[PDB]
């Protein structure tokens, strides 16, 4: 299934994956085409903080579904 | 338009400002219509309850409607914690934003995940502001945790309203009086100081907003009411937002929720009279076409309002 | 631990908490700063009311966490 | 397969995991067990970090096991 | 048994012969390396293949001298890409120690798919490599860096921390002395920035049973020579040598001094103690002689000829060769 | 880009510096700030001894790094 995953700057990411993916997978994919550590990135869903551990089906994520990507790094 | 009714030692008149508000938004009453199926609390059940009392606005030729029937759903149902309880006087704005909590509650398949994906929740799907909160740093790039949530009604402090208006586009003076006192250390404390930012991410078709208050006597009322604005622009009331739909969203003062000397009234626009309404308890009366009188029965009367609601004019019920 | 408050005036306050601690805690010592009976205190977290008898570690307020104070106008 | 968990201040996590077991998942059973979230933790084994894409026999992690657990905390 | 390497006018041989002397004196790495069958032979040149003839003359030749031009050979073919001990140049004593263990490694270990190596026949990385990793935490607000970790076979240490940190302290704490020149220069500010300083942290995770240290020196002709050799302890602690030892056979290890190899005037030397004639020795290319059973008579030849001590080896004596 | 050398008589320095920077050009940073000519300089970061012809960006040298310097004794 192709999941949408929305950055702050604007830019519709979009992925191809199955609800079996974990969390980390979907970071990972991330990191694939933008080149953002999945440790620096933190992914919203209906107002909740997916957990890496956790996976797609564990939060009813349907196809087509539009992820929230906020990174969390410091500074300098 | 109808009233409600407050015995001498009811004390309702909380709720019954807060039901005229959901039976008068287009979006709220249009939706509960094509509502056929909820999880009944039998006796301390607020979907009977609250339906009982749509019926009767809709097929009664009384004046004036009893609410009984929900004081004591909402006084069973939240009799564990001792709030709306029969008899007492208690928050409007706490009733009106229970009221959508307890109808999501019987409206949705409880989601392990507490996630609510139900097209026909009208709480979540046309009121709720789905946001996050974080502290991002323009000068070093660090960024703090960013905490997400979902909030019925956005609270604005009046002390900030007023003062910012000091200081037609009056979402960005909600923007601008909600982030006041917002001021934080950077979170790798670089030296500079952010103020923090909330997005929003869904797009509501309904913008309830709170007016925090510092006192039942506040001297702030006047000056409140002249800085309300009728038309918000959804695409300033926070730092960001996310969907299209709200980027391009302007939305209209439709109703509101007074309160004055331990009592509640209620103000509403009846588009069906293009001319605004009153409703205290029992007592009804017009008001005029102009927003302009509201204002004047309001600073002539004291009132202070709790709850401004907002409307899309594009809007549209809950689907199948 | 400290915590922040966003009182009735748009201001914060800084208060000295413990997880462990219940929200009518938290209300008295926002009584003893903002002067506002805990009975008119409502303290939303996260777009939560905080409901008495919880405890702050209840509801995951860590360190710098900034509850927002309003008045509850009973009527 | 039980393998041990070395914390700095000398407390050892004994966890339950298989060979095909990710990095990402230890982190999970070390929450479970500890309540520290994943992206505070920094498994580290034979003087290598371990990502948490990768799996336990991709290091050769093998019964009885000892990793080690560091911290990484924004503090204040 | 104690025999000289050999070393002709341009050929320059005293880095490795320096390290030769010391790899088949140990006692670890000797009988150890005896034990070793198979190996992933390189070919003509090979490391292994000319280690294991060095050392098979060292014990069954009956020459005073003998020559180590085949690992000099195999060396130079095995870094001709990377321009290092290439045939009548002089180079680095400790270098060379280093990338014969390394090398030993690959002869003896496996690829693994993450680099981890685990042979327990490497002796190497079963005896004497150091398995480490940095963190910057501060005690103050509690904030810690990411941890760093690798995995080295010498631990270097500068000469002039060495000298200072002695005179702060005016056996059995030169450990402690070490670890306090060692971390002297790794202040950092805080990961957070909490306004307060850090110190780096080197945390040690194995057990390795013998240590080889290295003294990282200011000049090729220091006039803190005399110095350094008289803050050289004989008996290392090895649970004092890092900031944390977290293995237990490690907290409770013991390490005495066996071998030194000094630099002097552009050549290498190397000092040991033979366990059996219960002396010191000095091998110098050809020239082997006996310096006494006392510490203190390589102390006077150091100072007497300003030698400068490159490599430390600090063995186990409760230690065991590879299984 | 900001990277600590730690230098022969253990001080610690700071090196200006570029991800795309040969280690010759840090060598040479280097023997501006210390006086080491390069050839006498033996870099190691992590454990490992740098080589020439590389850059920082091979070594994943990032900021706040620390390079131990150690003087190269040819015999
Ligand atoms: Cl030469
Ligand atoms: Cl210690
Ligand atoms: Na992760
Ligand atoms: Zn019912
Ligand atoms: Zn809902
Ligand atoms: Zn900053
Ligand atoms: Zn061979
Ligand atoms: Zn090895
Ligand atoms: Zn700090």
């Amino acid at each position: 299934m192709q999941i949408f995953v929305k950055t702050l700057t604007g830019k519709t990411i979009t992925l191809e994956v199955e609800p079996s993916d974990t969390i980390e997978n979907v970071k990972a994919k991330i990191q694939d085409k933008e080149g953002i550590p999945p440790d620096q990135q933190r992914l919203i869903f209906a107002g909740k903080q997916l957990e890496d551990g956790r996976t797609l089906s564990d939060y009813n994520i349907q196809r087509e579904s539009t992820l929230h990507l906020v990174l969390r790094l410091r500074g300098g | 338009s109808k009233g409600l009714s407050n015995e001498p030692g009811q004390n309702s008149c909380f709720l019954n400002s807060a039901l005229q508000v959901l039976w008068h938004l287009d979006i709220f009453r249009r939706s509960f219509r094509q509502l056929t199926t909820h999880k009944c609390m039998g006796d301390s059940c607020i979907f009977c309850a609250l339906k009982g009392i749509f019926n009767q606005f809709q097929c009664s030729s009384e004046k004036v409607l009893p609410s009984d029937t929900l004081r004591s759903a909402l006084a069973k149902t939240f009799q564990d914690e001792q709030r709306f309880q029969l008899g007492i006087m208690d928050d409007a704005a706490e009733c009106f934003e229970n009221l959508l909590m307890r109808i999501h509650f019987h409206i949705a398949d409880e989601t392990k995940e507490d996630i609510c994906t139900a097209q026909h929740c009208i709480s979540h799907q046309k009121f709720a502001m789905t946001l996050f909160e974080q502290c991002v740093c323009t000068s070093c790039g660090a960024t703090s945790d960013p905490l997400p949530f979902i909030q019925m009604v956005h609270y604005i402090s009046t002390t900030s309203l007023c003062n910012q208006a000091i200081c037609s586009m009056f979402g960005e003076l909600l923007q601008n009086a909600s982030t006041m006192g917002d001021l934080r250390n950077c979170p790798s404390n670089c030296g500079e100081r952010i103020r923090i930012r909330r997005v929003l991410m869904n797009a509501p078709q309904i913008i309830t907003i709170g007016l925090v208050w510092d006192s039942d006597h506040s001297d702030l009322a006047e000056d409140v009411i002249h800085s309300l604005g009728t038309c918000l622009k959804l695409g300033d009331l926070f730092f960001r937002v996310t969907d299209d739909r709200a980027k391009q969203s302007e939305l209209y003062l439709v109703g509101m929720i007074c309160y004055y000397g331990k009592h509640y009234s209620t103000f509403f626009f009846q588009t069906k009279i293009r001319k605004w309404m009153y409703f205290d308890d029992a007592h009804v009366k017009e008001i005029g076409p102009k927003w302009k009188d509201v204002v004047t029965k309001c600073i002539k009367g004291h009132y202070q309002p709790l709850l401004l609601l907002y409307a899309d004019p594009q809007g549209t019920p809950v689907s199948t």
